[PDB]
């Protein structure tokens, strides 16, 4: 059965390299979601520190790719950052050749493109990653564009990815019936995080301290991280409420 | 415009006995009217009992030189240790100088 | 590495048979019936579409009968997608050869050149052969109206009647049983339904389900007309010799 | 299944079976360790006496990358070496377009990449070590572990190799006892006797002890190996704490 | 390194099927259900959106492509297949075409490039064959109206109408019993509407559906007035409020 | 090289070529054949560049041969001049062009009619009844206009041939050692020996 | 299946080792080395009797002073021949010399092991090189597709060797003349050979320093043979 | 088993097979020796024949003035590899006027040998070589392997049975160390070292091949009646 | 590019893939070469399954490669086409350097160099094909037969058979053929040509096929009835 090993057809129609490396995604064990506010795109992530002779600060998931455009990766790091440089070298080539910052959506279609043609062709692998891109675009505003191994790409209002993503989709499904809108209607970023870590311990069901988490957000003309600080003064205002 | 030529000038003589060689050269270097060194030699022992001299271009002489005592060095290798005979330097010569036809190396050969 | 994979395309059996290019004309053999005859005054080409639908738009469509130059066209059984690659190197071939001499292609040049690209893929490069049988029909002025087919394996022979496809040893048995040389064109054109029509896996031949040429000097004086037949002349051409 | 007989196949587990069978090669190769210090990093390693016949201090494991950065490896030697080579490369063409020496970060990405882009093609066999690098650049002090699979992370401190959850253990114990920093000069001593506790797990053959090290304040930020009087105070230090 | 697959993946077994074509087309019958119907003034396209979660916006994703002004295309499959093979057509119908006769190509000479393409996938080394099957609706000047299928193979066919994937089989039997050669274009958008209604089970609406025509010519979607020989594009995409005016009078 | 002369009668194709080789202030060979057989009813002169003209003859002729053997079939003088003028219609765009003019002369055995084809080093083909390369034409063009008849027999046109040498050897400045004559007919190609 | 270049467990190259199956299989040749010259000679072994044997071409020149004598694929041996003969001509326009037999050898050998995935499999032919230099003198080679010479005094090579071997072994000492190697090469060859020797199914050849390398003459051969057949019957 | 195919693949126990395979050749090869003193360094090596009408395959190469090695498994692959070891050699002397060390002699052959062990279609080097030479820091020996595995000694042997002489040098280290100023006894030491090697056969004339550098010696090889002396 | 090593030793010492493709020589149609004192013959079968066929237009059996050489073969007709158009390039290229016509035994050596060439190169398979190639040297009168096949190696005969059922005609060759006289005459030469084809073809209709090569690019084919006077000829004298 060497139609299980390369990304040719087996006789029902599938390729089963491209549904091992979908597999290959959730191997951290880690659970990331991204929402949009009205001026803002915030994208969280677990932060998991297992060996103490880690320095945690070079533990990381999230990635800015270029000024305006951030990515979380759910998936194994050597992969994670072979998509992640990829994607800096396509954004930089793109603002050379066409005159002004490639879009979210556009980026997520080129390394779309880029994953589709390792299920094609032999010699190259699909990489074990899903890349969920963020950007407040200054044509469509706040978006969250997410790409797999299948070379599949989609637009959201929201979403998670990871083990335990569906129990977090299903719980942001529920709020968007209840506000009856396509995104967070608040004024701050700040307060966007808050929503997004609050709504993360409610479907996980675990409690978070300042290195349990990783929080990235995108603004207009910038994408930028959050240090331990800037979420331990987040966590303690949703505690005060 | 770049020249990739120069003159450093001197002379050199070879004569012949029935029993022995002789290759003699001035050990002056020069260019246009000034002196480089007083003392730079520019006849070589090229080893098995070979002698040789490529005056002129000195860049190009030291080149030709550096190459063929190379070439006498892998005739030991290829052919194991075989003395490389006066009339086989000779022809190994033809083809070094002959390979640059296009773009010559300026000097005037003697061994 | 990537030995692993390889499924040797281009290797010899221990019968000394080539495995793709027998196992491409088994595919072959599936295909729609495609008749050529060939009668003293001009050339039949016929050939049977692979089980139509009602709702297939008939009048615009090409899947048997292609033309390659103002005198000469190819019949085709097996992939088209396959056999579409070959028309287009073959339609370059005889513009090629006329930039070259002035001088229309001769129909055997046309056809060993093609049989050669063919030969090269069960030889060399690692590749599956063609899936592809052609039946060339053609005219010119050494040899005058000409049939020749060939196959995946790059061999190629010239026929009087020919039969690929489907059925091809049914068919080449009632052409090889009411075939005589002295024959002309129409009643080529007679020979070449009614043995479609025995040899056909259908119910009953009709004209949706048929492709139809001939290659006449039917012009004015000295000269090669091309006739692709349309839908409505294949309905009139049938009912006239009488097979609905 | 079949799924570890090629590199770069996916098992249905979503495992590249081959990259955890280089991994082996690792695992049974000497011990090697790497200390984070207050402002530098010091590597360490295990050299198995084979033989009498060995020339003792002129068989060199720790290489140097540019003229800061210290690289040491356990597994399979020549694989180690052939990743040091494209290290420097890497580092040349930096301070080639860039000027400055490369980043210890940056340097770490650069054979991250390159060990990552060997799992993902069938025609090439992944790196058959795990590489303990590091040194000091202008955002200060820096020290990396890369894995076969190209992962590869920032630590305090770093081990692999035969000895490694000993001197993993071992390694614990500093960054807890010494929460505000440990001094370069503690760090050559303490990788000495790590060094020699680790060596209990491979303890047939006698071994020779070989350290370097980079510092701002002791090396002027260079990379320099720790030769004469400093290593033999660092052995009888390590000899000590064993009796 | 470098790709040492110069073999073909797609061969034939003794039998005389091309495995991977086959197999293709299994794929391509697990794909959702899409349709195409031919009329006298124009043709429609139509497929059902497929949302993978309903927190995906569904309007990002486009099943229904242009690819010239008075070409479209939509499919039944793997997704991205469909998404690269639309890059392709599109450059190619440039530079095959446009920038040498300086005129967009007809729908069969385009359908052709396209189908080269994928048959290509079937033959080349270190592939496998692509895995949909697409219908392409056009309309030129010399030819009319047209709707073609082109299949994993390169294989493709013409058609007054027709139907692929998921429920292709029942669909084309309803299309069967509604098509006649009178057809107006409005008939034809409503018969669509009827067919795909049979191969949806969940939510039927213009947000869940989509629906493209080539119709007449649209002056106020070409961008620019003064040349009075470019009148617009003949492809046009039907809104969201447009499908749902319809499914009212259905 | 220098003097190629051409001209087409009735029945057959008569072509006249120089036999003087000089270089320099020398006649190194006066006895010398401008011209290659390219297949039985075709024969081609030439002149131009030394080394490129025989270089270019003999190539063509290969060419041809080669043809001839693996169609069992000679190609039509018409055939043969479109292949050697698209030879050098590549050429003159070449990093290093052919510089060689050259005259073609046939006999259709399809049509029963003789053809003279002269194209130049860039070429430029025509079809003509009678045909020169070089500074002969500048002759032998306007006296052709004066004798020359479309339906002249081989031996009228032998005459009329060797009217243009008595002009040629009277006002050229050139000593061009006279002429090799041959006929291309029906029957084939052969050579006038007493010129 | 498995790649061309692989090592079996015992160490050895499996491809090279196939090849030395179909040397094997191959006809008969001889070299033996004497003071006053090399002999060369080889089994022809017509398949069929209308097969006109003197086209048979299993012994060949290398140049003046250097010969060949081949065994097995024989059809291998053509390409090793040609580089053979342009290395000897090559060497004496680059030098003005004759060419050493043992560097000819090598430059040969070199050729070899340049196979895998170059051509894609080693030689299927063994050769015997000899010749004559000022050097060495006269010298005969056994050159192998491993990519390994041996210098030898004799040597036999093809389906009777290890017979032949062992033949050579007692018969062979350092005084030799030409006219004995002569007859002891046609004496071994006989024994080993399936059908009867004669002029027609086998060949002589030699190299002297004086003449060069010289094939013999079917009349030439057969007068050895006829003197050879009666020194037998003589004691 | 299934792990064996091609260099690329590694076992579940982290082996590469074809280099073990590969390194099984060299044990299969005739014996050689390497030793050293602080003055000069001595090859010795047991030659080996096809059979008495057969030549002695010749074991040792010259790559420079003051370098060469002795060879043990596939003669071609060492063949290859010490031309490249004179080509490096040479590069170093031609461009930058000095003798290559012994050390990154060494450094350049590991990486060579690697590159092979990596690459699909390709294969590893057959062959083992003990590198001799004498540069700006003293008298040198190495023991190559084709893994890739390079490694500075004061003596060592390899080949068939090569235990017996490895054995030998490691009890005498002590003594031929300080055979300074003396080759003939530095020889001397390494004859008697390749004689715990022998089993049935003895050391005849045409059967060893000796050779030495050093301070004031460059590398040269004795073979036939040069060699009568030692035994 | 394809760079497989098909062509590879086995255990035994066979190249199997060269092997196999003289078995698709041995299914091939039969070809038989004769040649006599100032001539010789090329005989070829031609298979009776396939009526309707146009004898004017189908490929010969038997090929020119230059006015005074011509090549028959037996095994892979597609394969046989790339040998020809080659020999033919070669014979053109040979004229034009050399200035003088190949012989026989030159145009052989290189045909049977290109089929080595396909043993040991990597992505190809052998040519599934034997070849018989016969003629005249430039001005000379002495008779030249030459055999080729799939592993390289080629030889002269006095006379020789390929293709199915070969080893049967080269039986009989094998006793009516005399090396100290051989055929003395045109019309001896082609009896014994046709005789040998006799033995195996079936019917003496449209199956023999008969070429004559003489001295000086003197090629000719026989026709039917020429061919069916020696068939008859033959039968009359059997029934004895
Ligand atoms: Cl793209
Ligand atoms: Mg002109």
């Amino acid at each position: 059965g060497y139609d299980r090993h390369i990304t040719i057809f087996s006789p029902e129609g599938r390729l089963y390299q491209v549904e091992y490396a979908f597999k290959a995604t959730n191997q951290t064990n880690i659970n990331s979601l991204a929402v949009r506010g009205k001026d803002c795109t915030v994208v969280i992530s677990q932060k998991k520190v297992p060996d103490k002779l880690l320095d945690p600060t070079t533990v990381s998931y999230i990635f800015c790719i270029s000024r305006t455009i951030g990515m979380v990766v759910n998936g194994p790091i050597p992969d994670a950052r072979n998509a992640a440089l990829r994607a800096k070298a396509e954004a930089a080539e793109f603002r050379y050749k066409y005159g002004y910052d490639m879009p979210c959506d556009v980026l997520a279609k080129r390394m779309a493109n880029l994953s589709q043609i390792y299920t094609q062709r032999a010699y190259m692998r699909p990489l074990g990653v899903i890349l969920t891109f963020v950007s407040v675009d200054e044509e469509l505003g706040p978006s969250i564009y997410k790409t797999d191994p299948a070379g599949y790409y989609v637009g959201y209002k929201a979403t998670a990815t990871g083990p335990k993503q569906q129990e977090i989709t299903t719980n942001l499904e529920n709020h968007f019936k209840k506000s009856k809108i396509d995104h967070i209607n608040e004024e701050s970023w700040e307060k966007v995080v808050e929503f997004a870590i609050t709504h993360m311990i409610d479907a996980l069901g675990t409690e978070f301290s300042k290195n349990d988490l990783e929080v990235g957000v995108a603004t207009k003309d910038k994408f930028f991280t959050l240090s331990a600080e800037n979420i331990e003064e987040r966590l303690v205002a949703i505690a005060e409420q | 415009q770049f020249n990739p030529y120069g003159d450093n000038g001197g002379t050199i003589l070879g004569i012949a006995g029935e029993d022995f060689a002789v290759l003699a050269g001035d050990t002056r270097n020069i260019t246009d009217y000034s002196i480089n060194s007083r003392y730079e030699p520019k006849v070589f022992d090229c080893g098995d009992n070979i002698v040789m001299s490529a005056n002129g271009f000195a860049a190009d002489g030291d080149a030709l030189v550096k190459r063929f005592k190379n070439s006498v060095k892998w005739y030991h290798f290829d052919h194991n240790d075989k003395k490389l005979s006066i009339n086989s330097a000779a022809r190994n010569i033809q083809h070094l100088l002959y390979g640059k036809r296009f773009f010559p190396y300026y000097v005037h050969t003697i061994i | 590495g990537s030995r692993r994979y390889d499924s040797r395309t281009t290797i010899f059996s221990p019968e000394g048979r080539l495995y793709q290019v027998e196992y491409a004309l088994e595919s072959i053999s599936h295909a729609g019936t495609a008749i050529g005859i060939m009668a003293s005054d001009g050339i039949v080409l016929a050939a049977e579409r692979k089980v139509t639908s009602t709702l297939l738009e008939q009048d615009t469509s090409t899947e048997k009968l292609y033309k390659l130059n103002d005198k000469i066209a190819v019949a085709v059984a097996g992939l088209t997608a396959d056999a579409e690659i070959l028309i287009n190197t073959a339609r370059i071939h005889a513009q090629n050869y006329l930039k070259t001499y002035n001088e229309d292609i001769p129909v055997e040049i046309l056809v060993r050149r093609l049989s050669d690209i063919k030969q090269g893929y069960t030889q060399h490069g690692g590749l599956r052969p063609f899936g592809v049988s052609f039946i060339y029909a053609g005219y010119d002025d050494r040899y005058g109206y000409q049939l020749y087919t060939s196959n995946p394996s790059g061999n190629y022979t010239g026929w009087k009647a020919i039969s690929v496809g489907a059925n091809t040893s049914a068919a080449q048995t009632l052409l090889q049983m009411d075939y005589k040389d002295d024959m002309k064109v129409d009643d080529a054109i007679e020979l070449a339904l009614k043995t479609l029509s025995k040899t056909t896996d259908s119910s009953a031949l009709t004209y949706d389900r048929l492709e139809f040429a001939t290659i006449r000097k039917g012009a004015n004086d000295g000269e090669v007309y091309q006739k692709i037949f349309k839908p409505q002349e294949i309905k009139d051409i049938l009912v006239k010799t009488g097979i609905t | 299944t079949g799924y570890d007989l090629s590199n770069s196949v996916f098992s249905p587990d979503g495992r590249n079976f081959q990259v955890e069978y280089a991994v082996k090669a690792v695992e049974n190769g000497t011990t090697s360790i790497g200390i984070k210090c207050n402002d530098g990093v010091v590597f360490a390693v295990e050299k198995l006496i084979t033989s009498k016949l060995l020339v003792p201090q002129k068989n060199v494991k720790i290489q140097v990358v540019d003229r800061h950065i210290g690289c040491v490896y356990s597994g399979l030697i020549p694989d180690g070496r052939h990743l040091v080579n494209r290290g420097r490369e890497e580092a040349a063409s930096f301070k080639k377009l860039y000027k400055t020496p490369i980043p210890i970060p940056a340097f770490a990405d650069r054979l991250g990449q390159y060990v990552q882009a060997h799992t993902l093609y069938n025609s090439v066999r992944p790196f058959g070590v795990s590489t303990i690098f590091g040194g000091v650049d202008k955002n200060g002090a820096h020290l990396y572990m890369l894995e076969p699979s190209g992962s590869y992370w920032g630590y305090k401190g770093a081990a692999t190799g035969k000895g490694r959850q000993s001197a993993k253990a071992e390694l614990e114990k500093l960054v807890d006892h010494h929460p505000e920093g440990l001094s370069a000069r503690e760090a050559v001593k303490q990788a000495a006797k790590i060094i020699y506790l680790a060596h209990e797990d491979n303890k047939e053959k006698d071994f020779e002890l070989e350290i370097s090290w980079c510092s701002l304040s002791e090396t002027n930020g260079l990379h320099k190996f720790v030769k004469g009087d400093l290593l033999q105070e660092a052995i009888d230090f390590a000899q000590k704490e064993i009796n | 390194m470098t790709d040492r697959y110069s073999f073909s993946l797609t061969t034939f077994s003794p039998s005389g099927k091309l495995g991977q074509i086959d197999y293709a087309l299994t794929a391509v019958k697990q794909g959702v259900t899409s349709l195409g119907i031919k009329a006298t003034n124009g043709v429609v396209i139509a497929t059902e959106k497929k949302s993978s979660s309903p927190l995906a916006m569904s309007e990002t994703l486009s099943k229904v492509s242009l690819l010239t002004p008075d070409i479209g295309a939509v499919y039944s499959g793997m997704g991205p297949d469909y998404r690269v093979l639309v890059d392709k057509s599109r450059k190619v119908a440039h530079t095959s075409y446009k920038r040498i006769y300086g005129e967009y190509p007809p729908t069969k000479l385009l359908v052709s490039e396209v189908a080269k393409i994928m048959q290509e996938a079937t033959q080349s080394g270190g592939v496998r064959p692509f895995g949909v099957s697409l219908l392409i609706a056009g309309h030129d000047e010399f030819n009319g109206f047209s709707l073609y299928q082109v299949d994993p193979s390169g294989s493709y066919f013409p058609w007054k109408a027709t139907a692929i994937g998921k429920g292709s089989v029942a669909a084309k039997t309803f299309l069967e019993k509604r098509w006649n050669d009178e057809l107006e274009l409005e008939d034809a958008i409503h018969i669509a509407l009827l067919t795909l209604k049979e191969s949806v089970e969940g939510e039927f609406n213009g947000d869940t559906i989509e629906l493209a025509i080539i119709g007449d010519e649209n002056p106020d979607l070409l961008g620019y007035t003064g040349i009075p020989t470019d009148k617009g594009p003949r492809f046009r995409k039907l809104t969201s409020q447009e499908i749902n005016d319809r499914l009212e009078a259905l | 090289m220098d003097i190629i002369l051409g001209i087409r009668v009735q029945d057959s194709v008569i072509l006249a070529s120089s036999k003087a080789v000089t270089r320099g202030i020398s006649v190194l060979k006066d006895s010398d054949d401008k011209t290659r057989q390219l297949s039985p009813h075709t024969l081609m002169s030439f002149a131009g560049e030394a080394g490129d003209t025989v270089q270019f003859a003999e190539y063509i002729q290969a060419n041809i041969q080669l043809y001839s053997i693996r169609e069992d079939y000679e190609l039509s003088p018409q055939a043969v001049s479109s292949f050697v003028r698209q030879e050098l219609a590549k050429s003159i765009r070449s990093r290093r062009p052919y510089q060689v003019n050259v005259l073609i002369g046939g006999y259709d055995k399809k049509k029963n009619k003789p053809e003279l084809y002269q194209i130049d080093y860039l070429g430029t083909k025509v079809e003509l009844p009678y045909g020169a390369h070089g500074y002969s034409g500048f002759y032998t063009f306007s006296l052709l206009d004066h004798h020359y008849r479309p339906d002249m027999t081989t031996e009228e046109g032998l005459d009329l041939l060797k009217l243009c040498v008595q002009e040629l050897e009277k006002r050229m400045p050139m000593d061009f050692k006279g002429v090799i004559v041959k006929i291309v007919d029906k029957d084939g190609i052969r050579q006038v020996d007493d010129f | 299946d498995r790649g061309v270049s692989t090592f079996s467990p015992e160490g050895r190259l499996f491809q090279v080792e196939y090849s030395l199956e179909a040397i094997k299989l191959g006809s008969t040749a001889i070299g033996i080395a004497t003071k006053e010259g090399v002999v060369l000679g080889v089994e022809k072994r017509a398949t069929s009797p209308l097969l006109e044997s003197d086209s048979i071409e299993k012994i060949v020149e290398i140049d003046r002073h250097i010969g060949c004598a081949m065994s097995g694929l024989t059809a291998d041996a053509r390409s090793m021949i040609e580089h053979a003969r342009t290395a000897a001509v090559t060497h004496n326009l680059y030098y003005d010399e004759d060419i050493n037999v043992e560097s000819l050898t090598q430059s040969v050998c070199d050729l070899a092991l340049r196979f895998g995935e170059l051509m894609s499999r080693p030689f299927g032919v063994a050769l015997l090189i000899a010749g004559h230099d000022a050097d060495d003198g006269y010298q005969l080679f056994h050159a192998e597709p491993s990519g390994t010479f041996y210098r030898y005094n004799a040597k036999a090579i093809g389906s009777g060797s290890e017979g032949a071997q062992a033949e050579l072994l007692n018969e062979w000492h350092s005084s030799l003349t030409l006219k004995e190697a002569e007859l002891l090469v046609l004496k071994i060859l006989k024994q080993v050979m399936e059908e009867k020797l004669d002029e027609n199914n086998a060949q002589l050849s030699c190299i002297t320093k004086q003449d060069g390398f010289k094939i013999y003459d079917n009349e030439k051969t057969a007068e050895l043979i006829k003197e050879l057949k009666e020194k037998e019957a003589a004691e | 088993n299934n792990y064996d195919g091609d260099t690329v693949t590694f076992s579940p126990t982290g082996r590469l097979f074809q280099v073990e395979y590969a390194l099984e050749a060299i044990k299969q090869g005739s014996v050689t020796v390497g030793l050293r003193s602080n003055t000069h360094a001595v090859l010795v090596a047991l030659k080996r024949n096809a059979d008495e009408l057969s030549s002695y395959q010749k074991k040792i190469i010259k790559c420079d003035e003051h370098m060469g090695l002795s060879l043990a498994g596939l003669a071609p692959d060492a063949r290859v590899l010490s031309n490249y070891l004179r080509q490096q050699c040479n590069y170093s002397s031609l461009v930058f006027n000095r003798k290559l060390a012994v050390e990154r002699a060494g450094h350049l052959l590991c990486d060579k040998a690697q590159k092979n062990t990596q690459s699909y279609g390709g294969r590893p080097y057959g062959v083992g070589l003990l590198i001799i030479g004498y540069d700006k820091s003293g008298a040198h020996l190495l023991e190559f392997q084709p893994s890739g595995n390079v490694t500075e000694l004061y003596g060592t042997a390899i080949g068939a049975r090569s235990q017996g002489a490895k054995t030998y040098l490691e009890r005498t280290l002590d003594t031929f160390i300080k055979i300074d100023g003396n080759p003939d006894e530095l020889i001397k030491a390494g004859v008697e070292a390749i004689s715990q090697s022998l089993r049935d056969e003895s050391l005849t004339v045409d059967n060893l091949s000796i050779a030495i550098v050093g301070k004031d010696t460059p590398f040269t090889i004795y073979d036939g009646e040069a060699v009568a002396k030692y035994i | 590019g394809y760079d497989r090593a098909l062509s590879i030793f086995s255990p035994d010492g066979h190249i199997f893939q060269v092997e196999y493709a003289l078995e698709a020589v041995k299914r091939g149609t039969c070809a038989v070469g004769v040649k006599g004192k100032n001539c010789v013959v090329l005989g070829c079968e031609r298979r009776s399954t396939l009526k309707l066929q146009d004898t004017r237009i189908t490929p010969s059996k038997v090929s020119k490669i230059d006015s005074h050489v011509v090549l028959s073969f037996s095994g892979l007709n597609a394969d046989s086409r790339i040998l020809i158009e080659k020999a033919r390039v070669e014979a053109q290229s040979h004229r034009l350097t050399l200035e003088d016509p190949v012989t026989v035994e030159y145009l052989t050596r290189y045909v049977a160099g290109v089929q080595q060439r396909y043993t040991q190169s990597g992505g190809v398979r052998p040519f599934g094909v034997s070849t018989l190639i016969a003629g005249f040297d430039p001005r000379d009168d002495e008779p030249k037969l030459y055999q080729t096949e799939p592993s390289g190696i080629y030889s002269s005969w006095s006379a020789q058979t390929i293709g199915r059922n070969s080893k049967t005609v080269r039986e009989f060759l094998e006793k009516n053929y005399d090396r100290k006289e051989p055929p003395a005459t045109v019309e001896e030469c082609v009896k014994l040509t046709v005789r040998s084809l006799l033995e195996v073809v079936q019917t003496g209709a449209k199956n023999i096929e008969i070429t004559v090569v003489k001295p000086d690019s003197d090629i000719v084919a026989l026709s039917s009835e020429e061919i069916n006077q020696y068939v008859t000829q033959i039968e009359q004298e059997k029934q004895e």
